[PDB]
């Protein structure tokens, strides 16, 4: 188990460890959050009592280094920061679990939803997403923009997904137009999967990534790629099976831990719509399609 | 975005486009089978491409044989009027090709703009006006080289005979307009209107009758009382 140590809490501030968020008060001796799990990714993140506008956030994963928080009054935020002198770091978290002024990561034993929602994320891979290759950690926010949504504008805040266009030279090959746009799967198959993300396990990767800075940030063109990344899949008549069973699997996840309330405006109703009642995928994601019907039979 | 009454005139300036209408490329029969269930048995069609500013259309006669051992008709022949518009884009000289395509079903967006991504810069459009292009088959020598045709094939073709001489394409496509709703209204009423007096003849190289100025403004009106009329026998008015 791993600590991420706080300087202090200087402003009244809603903080959420992965699926867990608690309130801490203007100056409240708040010392940070311990007992974090080893081995997956993790994001901490932010929202200001005073201006609930602007989520933000940093993915890390404590295997990387020592990483705490500390507020910064000129940018008026919490930054997260990497302590390079370990023992400096060791004695610091220390002192700060003996005066107990800690939250402890908050894990029930029966509970593999955070494994499920990460299952594929990795560190490495979100660094190439977030550009920053000075920190170990990616910053992320409501507002960033991704590289579609800047083709359609400051290069170095940006979320560089991959880009999907179903109306594209690179989707469509020549003398296949109509066979390629009403099955997907030379696109999925061999550009995406053969040619740019080489295995399944990245191409869920990103998706799961997607979904979760949807969800906890609101971020607008991480939705569009997460829905984007489960139309490929739904609409290629030839799909591996074991990626259709794991999507069923991540899917489910993503919608039994979407909060109820957001529904209206993270679930895009024609994607939705499609993937479980027309598209070729149609009976293939059992789960899913359970939990959403059980769920959200509204949008449906 | 999409073509409607505010922005008709758009058609007449100098922007290369044409129209493409897909209603006539699949085209069938049905019938009872001697063990009395239906089939259906297609005829030859064709893609209407027109270009409004000069009256050319380029008629592409779409033969049975490319049916056959196809599936999903309807869905085939709309991405089959697409491949056929991209392939004629592609065979005429760069300033040439047009600007602008507008389609007369929004079912045609997409298999066209697939079909045209080589072509970024030319823009695909849907419209709001509901133009009779499909009485197009009501013009007889159009009805005759698309039933004639034993193969595929491109007929080129004035649909506004030489009224260019003596009326602007804005008044050429208002009466092509007005002459095919009729058409599409009432075709044997509209035929009758058009063919009653045999001293006007339709010349070999012409689509429609010669009709003096004074007599076109005599047809117009008649096929305007036509496009009433059934407008009234249709809902009783
Ligand atoms: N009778 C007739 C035949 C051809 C032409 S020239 C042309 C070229 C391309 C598309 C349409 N018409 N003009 C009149």
């Amino acid at each position: 188990m791993n600590t991420v140590p706080f300087t202090s809490a200087p402003i009244e501030v809603t903080i959420g460890i992965d699926q867990y968020s608690f309130n801490v008060k203007e100056n409240q001796p708040f010392h940070g959050i311990k007992d974090i799990p080893i081995g997956h990714v993790h994001v901490i993140h932010f929202q200001h009592a005073d201006n609930s506008s602007m989520r933000y956030g940093y993915w890390f994963d404590c295997r990387m280094g020592n990483f705490y928080i500390q507020y910064d009054p000129k940018d008026g935020l919490y930054k997260m920061m990497e302590e390079r002198d370990g023992a400096k770091f060791e004695n610091i978290v220390h002192n700060f679990k003996e005066r107990q002024m800690m939250v402890s990561y908050p894990k029930i034993d029966e509970d593999d939803t955070w494994y499920n929602l990460t299952e594929f994320v990795q560190m490495d891979k979100i660094r190439k997403i977030v550009r920053k290759d000075e920190n170990q950690f990616s910053y992320v926010d409501s507002s960033m923009t991704t590289v579609q949504e800047n083709e359609l504008s400051d290069p170095a805040h940006s979320l560089n997904y991959t880009v999907i266009n179903f109306k594209s030279r690179e989707a469509i090959r020549p003398g296949h137009e109509m066979e390629d746009f009403l099955d997907k799967s030379y696109y999925l198959n061999t550009v995406m999967l053969q040619g740019i993300f080489k295995n399944s396990s990245n191409y869920f990767g990103e998706l799961q990534f997607a979904f979760l800075n949807a969800m906890f940030f609101g971020n607008y063109g991480s939705s569009l790629q997460w829905h984007a990344m489960i139309e490929l899949i739904c609409s290629s008549a030839t799909v591996p099976k074991h990626m259709l069973d794991k999507l069923d699997e991540i899917l489910y996840y993503q919608i039994k831990t979407l909060p109820e309330q957001y529904s209206d405006i993270l679930l895009n109703e024609r994607v939705w719509n499609i993937c479980l009642y027309s598209s070729f995928q149609k009976n293939s994601l059992h789960n899913t399609e359970k939990i959403m019907e059980n769920k959200y039979p509204e949008l449906l | 975005g999409a073509m409607n009454s505010s922005n008709y005139a758009e058609l007449f300036n100098n922007d290369i486009k044409l129209f493409v209408d897909d209603t006539n490329v699949y085209r069938v029969t049905v019938h009872k089978t001697f063990e009395g269930n239906v089939a259906t048995k297609a005829i030859n069609g064709c893609i209407f491409t027109l270009n409004p500013k000069t009256g050319h259309l380029f008629l592409k006669i779409i033969h049975t044989s490319v049916w056959a051992g196809q599936k999903r008709l309807s869905q085939l022949a709309k991405w089959k009027t697409a491949e056929e518009v991209s392939a004629l884009v592609r065979s005429l000289p760069k300033e040439e090709q047009p600007k602008q395509i507008i389609v007369t079903r929004k079912a045609m967006l997409d298999p066209l703009e697939v079909h045209m991504l080589d072509f970024p810069n030319i823009a695909i459009r849907p419209t709001e006006l509901r133009l009779p292009f499909s009485a197009a088959m009501s013009i007889d020598k159009l009805s005759d080289v698309v039933m004639k045709a034993t193969e595929p094939q491109m007929v080129l073709f004035n649909i506004y005979d030489d009224w260019l001489d003596r009326i602007s394409s804005y008044t050429a496509f208002s009466r092509l307009t007005l002459l095919l709703r009729a058409l599409k209204t009432n075709e044997e009423s509209a035929k009758m209107i058009l063919l009653s007096d045999p001293t006007i003849t339709i010349k070999s190289y012409h689509l429609w009758p010669s009709f003096t100025d004074e007599q076109w403004i005599t047809i117009e009106s008649q096929m305007r009382d036509l496009i009433l009329t059934e407008y009234g026998r249709k809902y009783n008015v």
